[PDB]
């Protein structure tokens, strides 16, 4: 007879397809595994035309990676948030939800409510925001030199696992030198990057 | 072997590519597991607990949403008995906006109760002519049961704790700070005399933190940027240009006849003083701000930034009699100097950034106002698309409450009630309209049934008990959600309350489609193009 | 219509089961269990077929309320036993020398097919045929095969 | 249609849609064949093979149709040829039309048990009249060849017809006894491919399909003696395997002249009979032999005057003991003169390659052979088809002792009687009554249509003279006139209209009761 | 487009490849004109003016005669009635052997007369009617028109007189030298009272000069050769043989057992002289020449040639039967010398070799004999063929002749006499019949308008002149061949003579033949394989 929806849709139950979603985020932890701690390495991605990409940020290793699968597409929307807000911990992110993953996976094939599980994410999630919240450590008046060395600190740390560890003392009074002189709106696209080969 | 021919008279003329259905069996029956199976995929899905759903349409998008309505407009169904329920429901969201699921359970429901019926020996007649008495009977007894009714309409603290528990059946967990957000901006564009719009409420994506940082705005926003360098502005007068900032032609096909040098070295002299006097004669009206709904030239922007003018440029069409309107200002399709009663007074003009996103704030410091402009804050665009859709539910239902403030008791002791009332009623009814009547009372129960399915109990347990509370006196006890063990609470003293008119037309509509489709006999189609 | 190129036309239900090909296994269990009731009693091969049918619609009302399958057997067999002792108290004996009680059985049971107008002389063949095929050899044993017939 | 999607079903309406367009079918085609002044059909094989035929059975069964309802037809047709004789045509007509008078009535809204209970009840009525009209009679010789005639006139002409009635008589006269049914399988049909047609005619003895082999052999002999055995006068082997060994060319020549030894013992033994039989050079003697004979068994024979007939057929053995009266002896033990047969003419024919053997001038012959001459093959079979279907009606007349009179008046008579019955019977049953009596007047319609007359008003007619008188009007095929059937000399058959009846009841019972043709098979399309 | 359905019934069960055709247009027309086309294809080929066809089968073989026989048989066609027609024809040549192509013209000439009288208006039942009328009447008046007969049997100056009519027909020039021959033969061949046989003729084509070379033989020729080293004898006797000439076994699996130097050296030396022995007994009963039948050895080859013994081997079965019945002796199943009644009866037996092909000659002194070969000469094959065909068909008219000694003049007299006659009886015949008769009346004119349109001038005119001829007295009056100019000649003085048996059997084939073509009204093919 005549069939109800059209011919040559997939469907899925609950429990394999949470499962399947859960296998399917647990590689995608893979490949932004290794770059993170200040002894890790790089990854390179080649496109269809035969150009290379070496970049240390998974932001841009999830971007060329064109993953087609819908429950993966969650990493790279938050990994695209990161780095559209602060632009930092791009790796860190997606580790921590495939350890969340990972540690539901048993909770989930037992047999418990995904609203208890999210209302327990919800609750630890605030908690922890709390508790960065009242351990946050701040000053409020400081000298006028020790902020120009909290932010050569800041630098130094901040490029500590990248290509330029060796230099990471160079290029701190530099950036600190041109965020200082950047106005009082901090205009972005003021400051000019050139690149001159040799 | 031996093969048969066809029948000689309309089977040979039938011509291939088409197909027909003249009998009951492969007609009403394949209707009727249709609308079953159509039912059977969005019934998870119905009341708070229920989960969400991913559906990816051929475009290649990703839509993961939770109510009935999107999920039943990106389907793409081939089949009449499911498209009629589609088409109510489309109906239902057009008209009011929250009852679609319910619809669509209580079709399927009618049509699986009814289907035993045709198949025992009750005719299609018989079975409509009981469930419009039914229905009828329903709609009667509906104004009985409402002992509750929205006070104020313009508190903070009474709107916000209507909407609850509509918002809560769509975002379980964050529903107070939603609720208060959607109350603000409902009183901070609430006029006088009633009359209000559903245009009036504009939502902004901007991907930022978490979902607690998002904020209301009294105003507008724009993603443009500022095409002069004017950008913090105090006193800011409006001046809201709807032809293009440039020299204005003629429409016709001309040029320009020279022959002479001193024409040739004086036109673009007398050009240039022509238009800075008709800057500076615009400047002189007071205007700090103007905005332009087309091309800009490079002369009258020099000229616009050199007294110190700032120029919004934006062409949407909409969006300049949006801001317009706001404002208090109109548009000129000409480029003259505007008169006093008609500049665009502000408070704050400024261009800021959020989230990595250049934005022009329109923040005024009136409480009242006309419109204002809801930001949303968050990581993921599913996200921001089903915040968006429940802030317009919360915005429909609201309108709903404005236009009929009855109240009627939520859950599932209304729909208890009204089938005791219609089973009670129909026992004094003689004929053979007494099986179709107690057949109608009994698709009411499939409302509390998905409930108990939905939150992981016993639906015979939590129906008995629902049935023993409402026999013994109570009329306005639900089934409780907090409590994993099958008990009842009160629906009153919770604050669980639904719109009235809202369910009067979702049943409406409901039998309507019931009856539209035992209406139907014979099915004659043709070959897809 | 056989695949071999004949004509089947009867009225049995295992005589019109047995040339339908199918390809579900619930369809195969079917007509696997038709032909054993057919080989087992010799009648009653559509009856059983109606009620396997009616009781496996009427499951499905139960199936759908979250309910084990465990609980609707084991009820399923105490109806069992209780229709079995029902249909052994409500048993009424009969004679088995009378020829025209017997006559009577065997018109109101051939009274379906197409011999309606001539059981006349049906029954009677049958009960000479039944009569003559009992046949008692050594010991306590009376067999009745269909061998000889 | 959701278990097997390679499967056709058809409901009810179609069903019966598709029945009556197929009996509506068969009866327009076979129309043209009732009566002697029909058509004649030509029927070409996939071979190139010529058959003029005016059958029913055989125009149905070669007419290339493959249909379930056809296929029940032509079987039913087979099963009254091969079991009363003629009654083919007519049985497909009577049961076409009432197939369309039940679905005149169907369509209209009603119900098959109650067309069917009117059916069964006229066709008891037409069975009680007919058993209450049916005359009783002698059967002499006269009654036999008018049968012979009326059943032969719709085959071929006029003096083909007669020759023929004529032939069929005598040899039925010939194979007749005082008591006992009358077998058949006797009277050999010898078919001849020279001269003409009309030259037919009935030899008083047996006809063989083969002659002598020795050329120096009498081919006319004025007084000779039957001779049936089967025993073996070839060089037979032993049934265990054995083997000779001589020495040297001395014991291979006595080896082999006395390995040839068994059959001369017959051999001789078979001289000395012909010796004690005849005698002097008077009489003669001819051997008909089943098996082969050896060449050397042959040229003995030949040598003494002897006409040996070798490899012959089985049912040649127990028509030449019913001719001659000799005895059929399979060994040679008490070989007693009795144990022979009488001749009177023993001579042979060549045409061309075959040849013929012809034994004439018998004593009291009890096993005829019937002659058949035809320039083609065709003509051939026609006229054999002719003389088989002669037979069986001359074997069903006598085998009855009542005869029913032909042309349509026992049709009209039974619509009659069926009009006068349906007011007598209770229910909704007089529609069907009404529909048999209207069926069975089929009969005079075909008939006076394919004479060149009106239908109408020639069946007005035939009910108006019909009403007023008490006698059998019967139909005309020359004027159109209504004239007597029971007296001119149209005849039928009892039993076979009584057969033909029952076999359209219930045709039209099956019919009117099947209503789903679903055809859930193996399609059979691996490899 | 609209596509046209098919007739319900047994148009739709008609199944692929069959064909029907109910209507007199598709059915008795197409027949008609089948025939017709048929009968114009051998028309041109009739008289003794007629040319030859060159046929080739799909043998690739080469067929260059005169017969209409061979031709239709070699035509292979796939219609009904052209079949029929081919039968007929066969039919007749078997019957006689001297009449195809005139059945052919007149069924085509009465099939193309029944077309147009079916035309006009007339049924088939008076026309069939009719043409019966008409053939009685003209069988009854056959008879009446006989006004040659013969005398004697035996004379050769008399017998090739009659014949030499029926072979100028197919060999126009030389015929005398044939006719004389085939009388010759058949005299020498003619025992007594009567019986005469057509298998003693014998045909031997050995490739020499023309047809001048041509002799009979008074005996019997085989293409063999001598097996021994005797080349010829005076007074041989003939012992037949059927069994080989070797040693003679059992039939039985048997082998020799030997013993010690005995038997094995006694073996060999007992068969040789067995063998010995019955060489010498087979010799020493007067015989000189050995026909055997089987194959020969080694040592009885010797063992004859050492006692001048001819050897003779043949395989033809029938050739032996015919030596032995030539020659008066009989066969012999085992090796039995002959005493004194199987002994031969021959003259002279020789072996010569004409034309480079050596051939065993058996001729006999004696003028009469048992059978006869007539050896034929020739360049080609196919002019070999049809002496052959025509010796044979003078063989068949003198056995007509031995059977009948009934003549009546040929030419076109007889034919237009009976016309006539049939014309003038006729007219007194009332009914719808006397148009039937009137056209069977006319068939019989396509006889001598053939003849007139292959002589080579007009045939209105001869036929004219014959029918004033026939009215003014003259009855024995045909057309002429050798005048150039159209006239009639005398039948009786030029010596025109045919059968009257076998022209009254083609008649009536002929009318039995129209009768049953006429009869058939509806053709019920299938598809071919
Ligand atoms: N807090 C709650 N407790 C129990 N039931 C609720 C609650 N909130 C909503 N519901 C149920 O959810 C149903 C509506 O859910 P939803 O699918 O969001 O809207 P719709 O009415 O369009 O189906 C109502 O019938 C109501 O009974
Ligand atoms: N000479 C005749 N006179 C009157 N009726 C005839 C004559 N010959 C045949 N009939 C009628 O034609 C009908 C058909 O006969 P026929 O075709 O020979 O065999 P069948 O009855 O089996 O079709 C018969 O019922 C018979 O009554
Ligand atoms: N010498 C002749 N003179 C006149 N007519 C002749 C002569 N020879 C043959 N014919 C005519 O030619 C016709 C053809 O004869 P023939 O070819 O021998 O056999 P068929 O008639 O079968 O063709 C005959 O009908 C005969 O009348
Ligand atoms: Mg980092
Ligand atoms: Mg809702
Ligand atoms: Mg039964
Ligand atoms: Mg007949
Ligand atoms: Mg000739």
């Amino acid at each position: 007879p005549v069939i109800l929806l059209k011919e040559g849709t997939d469907s899925s139950q609950g429990i394999p397809q949470l499962v399947s979603n859960i296998s399917a985020c647990q590689v995608i932890a893979e490949a932004v595994r290794t770059t993170l701690g200040p002894r890790g390495m790089d990854k390179l991605i080649v496109d269809g035309r035969g150009k290379a990409t070496i970049s240390n940020d998974g932001a841009t290793i999830l971007k060329l990676l064109d993953v087609v699968h819908p429950a993966a597409k969650t990493l790279v929307d938050i990994a695209k948030s990161q780095d559209a807000e602060v632009g930092d911990g791009t790796t860190s992110v997606t580790l921590l939800a495939a350890e969340f993953l990972k540690q539901v996976k048993p909770y989930v094939e037992e047999g418990l409510h995904p609203q208890i599980i999210i209302r327990a994410f919800r609750t630890a999630t605030q908690l922890a925001v709390n508790k960065i919240k009242e351990i946050a450590v701040t000053v409020k008046k400081a000298d006028k030199v020790e902020q120009r060395k909290l932010l050569e600190k800041c630098a130094m740390t901040a490029l500590s696992s990248k290509l330029i560890s060796q230099q990471k003392a160079f290029f701190a009074k530099m950036v600190v030198d041109a965020v200082m002189m950047l106005d009082d709106l901090l205009q972005l696209k003021m400051i000019g990057i050139k690149k001159v080969q040799g | 072997a031996l093969h048969v021919p066809k029948a000689p008279g309309f089977a040979q003329m039938l011509k291939e590519g088409a197909k027909h259905f003249s009998g009951l069996e492969e007609a009403v029956y394949r209707n009727i597991q249709a609308c079953k199976e159509l039912a059977q995929t969005t019934r998870t899905a119905y009341g708070p607990n229920g989960m969400n759903k991913m559906v990816i349409n051929h475009l290649e998008k990703l839509f993961v949403t939770n109510d009935a309505a999107t999920i039943l407009r990106e389907l793409e169904v081939q089949h009449p008995a499911a498209k009629m329920i589609v088409m109510a429901s489309h109906m239902q969201e057009q008209e009011v906006g929250d009852g679609t699921n319910f619809v669509l359970v209580f079709a399927g429901a009618l049509l699986e109760l009814a289907e035993e019926l045709l198949r025992i020996g009750l005719s299609v007649s018989e079975v409509i002519e009981g469930y419009e008495i039914a229905c009828r009977k329903a709609h009667e007894i509906l104004p009985n049961l409402v002992c509750c009714s929205a006070k104020n309409l313009r508190d903070i603290d009474e709107v916000s704790s209507l909407l609850r528990t509509s918002i809560m059946s769509k975002q379980y967990g964050n529903e107070v700070f939603l609720a208060k957000l959607i109350a603000q901006a409902c009183v901070s564009i609430f006029p006088d005399s009633g009359h209000f719009n559903v245009d009036n409420i504009r939502v902004c994506k901007i991907l930022g933190s978490g979902i607690s940082s998002s904020s209301v705005l009294h105003g507008m926003v724009f993603k443009k940027e500022t095409e002069g360098d004017v950008t913090s502005v105090k006193d800011a007068k409006i001046a809201v240009y709807s032809c293009p900032f440039d020299g204005m032609i003629t429409e016709t096909k001309g040029t320009v006849l020279i022959k002479t040098a001193e024409e040739l070295m004086n036109f673009s002299k007398g050009e240039e003083n022509l238009m800075d006097a008709q800057v500076k004669a615009i400047a002189d009206t007071g205007a700090n701000v103007v905005v332009t709904g087309g091309k800009v030239a490079d002369m009258a922007l020099h000229y616009a930034n050199k007294y110190n003018i700032m120029l919004v440029r934006l062409n949407s069409k909409w969006d300049l009699r949006r801001l317009c309107k706001t404002v208090g200002a109109t548009a000129l399709p000409r480029l003259t100097p505007p008169v006093l009663e008609e500049m665009g007074h502000c408070d704050s003009v400024y261009l800021s950034e959020v989230g990595d996103t250049q934005v022009v704030v329109f923040k005024h410091e009136k409480e009242d106002g006309a419109i204002s402009t809801i930001v949303l804050r968050g990581s993921t665009d599913n996200l921001m698309d089903d915040i968006e859709r429940a802030v317009d539910d919360g915005v429909n239902t609201f309108k709903v409450l404005t236009r009929d403030k009855r109240l009627v008791p939520g859950g599932g002791a209304t729909e208890i009630e009204l089938a005791k009332q219609i089973t009670s009623y129909g026992e004094t009814c003689p004929g053979l309209e007494q099986y179709a009547i107690k057949k109608f009372a009994e698709a009411f129960e499939a409302i509390p049934r998905a409930l108990a399915e939905n939150s992981g109990v016993k639906a015979n347990e939590v129906i008995s008990k629902l049935y023993a509370v409402h026999q013994e006196g109570n009329k306005n006890v639900g089934l409780d959600i907090e409590a994993e063990v099958p008990a009842v609470k009160d629906m009153l003293e919770a604050g669980i309350l639904d719109t009235y008119l809202g369910k009067y037309w979702a049943i409406k509509l409901a039998t309507n489609a019931a009856v539209t489709v035992l209406r139907v006999d014979q099915i004659i189609m043709a070959k897809p193009a | 219509l056989d695949p071999m190129g004949g004509i089947v036309m009867t009225n049995d239900g295992n005589a019109i089961l047995r040339e339908i090909q199918v390809q579900h296994p619930a369809a195969k269990s079917m007509i696997e269990i038709s032909r054993t009731q057919d080989e087992e009693v010799g009648d009653g091969t559509t009856s059983v077929i109606i009620l396997a049918g009616e009781m496996l619609s009427v499951a499905e009302h139960f199936l759908e309320q979250q309910m084990h399958p465990t609980v609707v057997i084991s009820a399923y067999r105490k109806a069992l036993d209780d229709m079995i002792s029902t249909l052994k108290k409500i048993s009424i004996p009969v004679d088995i020398s009378d020829s025209d009680m017997m006559l009577n059985i065997i018109n109101s049971s051939i009274t379906t097919k197409a011999i309606s107008r001539w059981s006349s002389l049906a029954c009677n063949i049958a009960l000479d045929a039944v009569k003559m095929v009992q046949f008692e050899e050594n010991g306590r044993k009376e067999i009745d095969i269909k061998k000889y017939a | 249609k959701t278990l097997n999607p390679k499967a056709e079903v058809a409901r009810a309406q179609a069903a019966l849609a598709v029945n009556i367009s197929a009996a509506r079918g068969l009866q327009d085609v076979l129309r043209t064949n009732l009566g002697p002044k029909g058509t004649m059909k030509m029927l070409v094989s996939g071979a190139g093979d010529i058959k003029l035929t005016k059958d029913g059975n055989v125009l149905l069964h070669e007419m290339q149709i493959q249909h379930p309802t056809a296929s029940l037809i032509a079987k039913v047709a087979t099963a009254q040829d091969d079991i009363t004789g003629d009654g083919t045509t007519s049985n497909v007509l009577i049961i076409g039309e009432l197939l369309k008078q039940a679905d005149l009535y169907i369509s209209e809204g009603l119900h098959p048990r109650i067309i069917t209970e009117g059916f069964e009840a006229a066709k008891e009525k037409a069975l009680q009249f007919l058993e209450e009209v049916k005359v009783s009679r002698e059967m002499d010789r006269e009654t036999l060849i008018d049968v012979a005639r009326t059943s032969l006139r719709t085959k071929v002409h006029a003096e083909l017809a007669d020759v023929l009635t004529e032939a069929v008589v005598d040899s039925i006269l010939a194979i007749k006894k005082q008591d006992e049914p009358i077998d058949l399988f006797m009277i050999e049909i010898m078919e001849m491919k020279h001269k003409s047609e009309t030259d037919t005619s009935l030899i008083r003895g047996l006809v063989l399909d083969h002659g002598a082999r020795h050329p120096d052999m009498k081919k006319r002999v004025e007084d000779a003696y039957i001779l049936t055995c089967n025993v073996s006068l070839e060089y037979e082997k032993t049934e265990v395997n054995s083997g000779f060994f001589y020495k040297s060319a001395e014991e291979r020549e006595k080896l082999v002249k006395a390995e040839r030894k068994f059959i001369e013992d017959r051999v001789k033994k078979i001289i000395e009979l012909k010796r004690k039989v005849c005698g002097d050079s008077d009489k003669g003697f001819v051997v008909i032999n089943q098996k082969g004979i050896d060449p050397f068994s042959l040229d003995a024979l030949s040598k003494e005057g002897i006409v040996a007939l070798r490899r012959a057929k089985r049912r040649n053995m127990e028509r030449l003991t019913l001719a001659c009266g000799g005895v059929a002896l399979n060994s040679f033990d008490d070989l007693s003169p009795d144990c022979l047969g009488h001749a009177g003419l023993v001579y042979e024919y060549t045409l061309g390659e075959e040849k013929f053997t012809f034994i004439e001038k018998c004593n009291n012959p009890r096993s005829v052979t019937l002659l058949i001459k035809g320039p083609n093959k065709h003509t051939l079979t026609q006229i054999k088809d002719a003389v088989r279907d002669g037979l069986r009606a001359v074997k069903n007349a006598i085998d009855d002792g009542c005869v029913v009179p032909g042309a349509g008046a026992v049709e009209v008579a039974m619509a009659e009687a069926l009009i006068k019955h349906k007011p007598s019977v209770k229910g909704r049953a007089q529609l069907g009554v009404q529909a048999f009596a209207d069926a069975l007047l089929i009969i005079p319609k075909v008939l006076a249509q394919n004479s060149g007359f009106d239908l109408q008003e020639t069946l007005v007619k035939i009910q108006a003279e019909h009403s007023e008188s008490g006698q059998l009007v019967g139909v005309d095929l020359n004027t159109g006139e209504p004239m007597v059937a029971a007296e001119v000399g149209v005849w039928d058959n009892y039993c076979v209209k009584k057969q033909l009846l029952h076999s359209c009841t219930v045709i039209a019972t099956n019919i009117l009761l099947v209503d789903e043709i679903m055809r859930a098979g193996m399609s059979s399309l691996k490899g």
